[PDB]
């Protein structure tokens, strides 16, 4: 469900991009040769598509990734130790006494 | 720069389609993992029922 | 490096699959030299102890390689380079011996850069097995600092999206069941 | 010889007619004819074929090894190699006891003749054929590690030792825990010779926790080696766990008093006093087949003192460093720091212009992809661990006793 | 130096200029280091327990 | 300044070598990773002890 929600969002953005590209192609073929501020801002936004991150932003992104990945590792350790506890409890009944 | 704009839009569309395909592959992998878990559960249930019938 | 590792594995397999229980002297020489290349001193020492003295007596070159290995264990770089370039190594040993010589250079070059904020020019020259003067131009072209008055050298210490998605899917699959 | 011919014909008939279990029980039968009658088994070898005919030959091969009249070993070893190369042991897993004894006799002969270099390869093939999965530990592993230790050839074992084998083979009830005890002791020594102190300590700890009603020398030496590695790696004797063992723990501690004395002085942290104790107890540690470990303990103590200086100093001179850890001069301290940095144990820098060594903390800010990749590798290991645990829990659920208690 | 070895001063000695610099270690770096150490120890103990279960299930003990 | 810091009124220290007063800005916004680490270590030692006792 989570990635289906992201899929729907990306689909909406992709539809918007497709509309923009179709309008640009039509303008190249016919339509208004230059729709003024509209194509200007569209080209500017396509020029801001790279965005450009700095060392600090990448460092912070890797920091958050490492933190929450360590949290995920802790959760996996908890699940594994619970499974180990269940296995030990069953083994102490299978052959062991007391 | 109209050609550059068209190329940039095509690259954006291709990247979006690639991400969509990756998301769909994640759908398939998650569904396969759920199916494997269900298969393990039904195998355990069948084993339990077989032992119950044995006794 | 990769070919040397492949050669080492092939030589290692041949020693295990030795028909009479002893390998040919070229195989033992290649094995000992390759261990020295990887700085695997333990394996080189244990292989030398494994070799019977008959091969050592019949092949003085084998003792020469072991003497170099002892120098590598003691880490006396001026002695190591002198011993490397003193004994004539056969066509199966000369190329790998030069690779060990190059490996020693890179190791000592990194050791000085990491550990030594400052080092005497003579000491650095001894460590790299080169005389002082062209060692200075070798490190100035390496972007380092050298003081001519005190003869001191100041070295300058130097996942794809698909894999991430696979790892996260593994997270969710493990934690879902 | 008439009976032997009948046995060969019986083996041929059971093999040709698809009688897998009948051939297995025939091999597992009395076989008194094979024991009393000899000098005709070579004819049996040539006449009999390969695949499961060679499985009957393996019993014939095992019969020969059971007698002190073992034939020419040149021809014997070639026949063994031919049998292993053309091995179809789809049913050798039933007669695990016979094969285990065959390996033990072969290893004993190799030790007697002091030629353990070739036996590593043959025993490596033997383990592969009989074991079910890579997570199975058998008695051949103990002999395999023994051959590697005697031959001083640790290269083959390390692949097969870096895998955890959580399935012991009963060898049809013939698996004695001595093989289990020997494997971990020999495996720990192999890891010790490769400077893999962590795995060597782990192997020694596993050998210590083996439940045993009687204390043995192999167990006693494993405990002694455990102390030595603990002093080297952790700088102290790691406490024995509480899932524990039997009187093995009770008897060895009074017996291995000297190694505890070495640990006690090691805790005092005085290389001069430690060296004096070593000289006092030189003959006490000599029956170890190794004295280098004591020297490695002293080197580890020097390294531990250097490491403790990093946690307390940011910049320390070579002269003061040598004075603190009691070295002969600044050059030795300079060499010691350089070697430890080469091994990746210390993050520091030396300034020869002022004769200073500047220590530094961990340069890892945990912002690089390498730490994330290491965490993901540990994650994969943990997921495989949990899958194995779930499989073992299911196999436990299959048992009769838990179901009977549940029903 | 004795106080640092015992503790409760949290400092580093810079013998070059003879200046005592206080130590303020990053909490996160130490947390990650000891968490990795804990994970390694947990894996080692899991291996030990699996081996114990294997030897108990197969009835392996010195007679 | 020394009296004020020792009274916990000043969150910082003093650099007497350079005649400098450095104050801790405490902008890290942490103190929660410490709790996470304490929880992690305590409960993992707890799990290890429980496993050792049960085995």
């Amino acid at each position: 469900e989570h990635l289906i929600a992201q899929h729907s969002a990306i689909k909406m953005l992709h539809s918007r991009v497709k509309l923009i590209l179709e309008y640009v192609k039509a303008s190249e073929a016919g339509e208004v040769p230059f729709n003024h501020e509209i194509l200007r801002e569209a080209y500017a936004l396509c020029h801001c598509l790279p965005v450009l991150s700095t060392d600090k932003f990448k460092t912070d992104f890797y920091d958050q990734c490492n933190d929450v990945g360590l949290m995920a590792y802790l959760g996996t350790i908890t699940k594994t130790c619970n499974t180990m506890n269940q296995f030990v409890n069953k083994f102490n009944v299978l052959y062991d006494r007391q | 720069d109209i050609n550059n704009i068209v190329k940039t839009l095509h690259e954006w569309c291709d990247g979006c389609e690639a991400v969509l395909l990756g998301i769909e592959q994640q759908v398939l992998r998650a569904n396969q993992y759920k199916e494997n878990h269900n298969r393990t559960q039904q195998q355990v249930e069948a084993e339990v029922t077989n032992i119950k019938k044995t006794l | 490096a990769f070919s040397f590792k492949k050669l080492l594995d092939q030589c290692e397999n041949q020693e295990l699959e030795a028909p009479g229980g002893i390998a040919t002297p070229p195989v033992y020489g290649q094995l000992l030299a390759l261990y020295l290349l990887h700085n695997d001193m333990n394996n080189a020492r244990y292989l030398w102890k494994r070799i019977p003295p008959a091969i050592k007596s019949a092949n003085s070159e084998l003792g020469g390689i072991w003497s170099v290995g002892q120098r590598i264990w003691q880490r006396d770089f001026p002695g190591i380079y002198t011993t490397i370039n003193a004994h004539q190594w056969s066509e199966t040993v000369q190329p790998i011996m030069e690779a060990l010589r190059d490996a020693t250079r890179r190791r000592a070059f990194a050791l000085v850069s990491q550990a030594y904020t400052s080092i005497i020019a003579d000491d650095f020259a001894a460590f790299v097995g080169l005389p002082v003067e062209e060692a200075v131009k070798g490190i100035l072209e390496q972007g380092w600092q050298a003081d001519s008055t005190t003869r001191m050298v100041l070295p300058r210490k130097p996942i794809p999206n698909e894999q991430q998605l696979a790892r996260l899917t593994d997270y969710v699959a493990f934690l879902e069941n | 010889a008439s009976a032997l011919e009948q046995f060969v014909n019986s083996v041929r008939q059971l093999s040709a007619q698809g009688q897998m279990t009948q051939l297995c029980e025939l091999i597992n039968k009395s076989g008194e004819l094979l024991a009393k009658n000899l000098s005709h088994l070579d004819t049996v070898l040539g006449a009999l074929d390969v695949q499961e005919h060679s499985l009957g030959v393996l019993a014939v091969l095992f019969v020969k090894f059971s007698m002190p009249s073992v034939p020419d070993f040149e021809t014997l070893f070639s026949q063994v190699q031919l049998f292993i190369s053309t091995c179809n042991g789809e049913h050798i897993r039933y007669a695990t006891d016979t094969f285990a004894g065959l390996c033990h006799q072969l290893t004993n002969a190799l030790v007697e003749r002091k030629q353990p270099l070739r036996g590593i390869g043959i025993l490596k093939q033997a383990i592969d054929k009989m074991q079910m999965n890579t997570n199975q530990l058998t008695s051949i592993h103990a002999d395999l590690c023994q051959l590697c230790l005697l031959a001083k050839c640790f290269k083959p074992a390390l692949p097969y030792l870096d895998v955890d084998m959580m399935d012991i083979c009963k060898e049809n009830g013939a698996y004695d825990a001595k093989h289990f005890l020997c494997y971990y002791y020999y495996g720990g020594m192999i890891y010790t010779g490769l400077k893999n102190f962590e795995r060597a300590l782990y192997f020694y700890e596993q050998a210590i926790t083996t439940p045993a009603m009687a204390v043995s020398h192999i167990m006693l030496e494993s405990y002694k080696k455990y102390i030595l590695v603990s002093l080297i790696l952790l700088g102290k004797v790691q406490q024995l766990p509480k899932y524990t063992s039997q009187i093995v723990g009770r008897f060895i501690k009074p017996l291995s008093n000297a190694y505890h004395e070495l640990a006690q002085v090691y805790s005092t942290n005085n290389p001069s006093e430690l060296r004096n104790l070593v000289n006092k107890h030189s003959e006490t540690f000599t029956r170890d087949n190794n004295m280098g470990l004591v020297k490695q303990c002293l080197s580890s103590l020097y390294k531990k003192n250097i490491q403790r200086l990093t946690k307390t100093f940011l910049t320390l001179s070579l002269q003061d460093m040598a004075s603190r850890v009691q070295l002969s001069g600044p050059q030795e301290a300079e060499k010691y720091v350089l070697h430890m940095i080469e091994d990746g144990e210390i993050f520091a820098s030396i300034n020869q212009k002022d004769g200073m060594v500047s220590f530094h903390d961990n340069p890892e800010k945990y912002n690089n992809p390498a730490m994330l990749h290491n965490i993901d590798q540990e994650m994969l290991k943990c997921i495989e661990l949990d899958e194995r645990l779930k499989a073992m829990d299911q196999e436990i659920t299959v048992n009769p006793q838990f179901v009977q208690k549940s029903m | 130096t004795q106080l640092i070895l015992e503790g409760l001063i949290s400092a580093r000695v810079d013998s070059h200029s003879k200046i005592l610099y206080a130590r303020d270690v990053d909490q996160r770096s130490t947390t990650f280091e000891k968490s990795l150490l804990m994970g390694k120890e947990f894996q080692r103990r899991a291996k030990a327990m699996m081996l114990r279960a294997a030897v108990l299930r197969n009835q392996i003990h010195v007679k | 300044l020394v009296q004020c810091i020792l009274d916990n009124t000043i969150h910082g220290r003093i650099d007497q070598v350079n005649q400098l007063l450095e104050l801790d800005h405490q902008k890290r916004g942490g103190a929660r990773y410490t709790a996470l680490d304490k929880w992690t270590n305590q409960l993992n030692s707890l799990n290890q002890a429980v496993v050792s006792k049960l085995a």
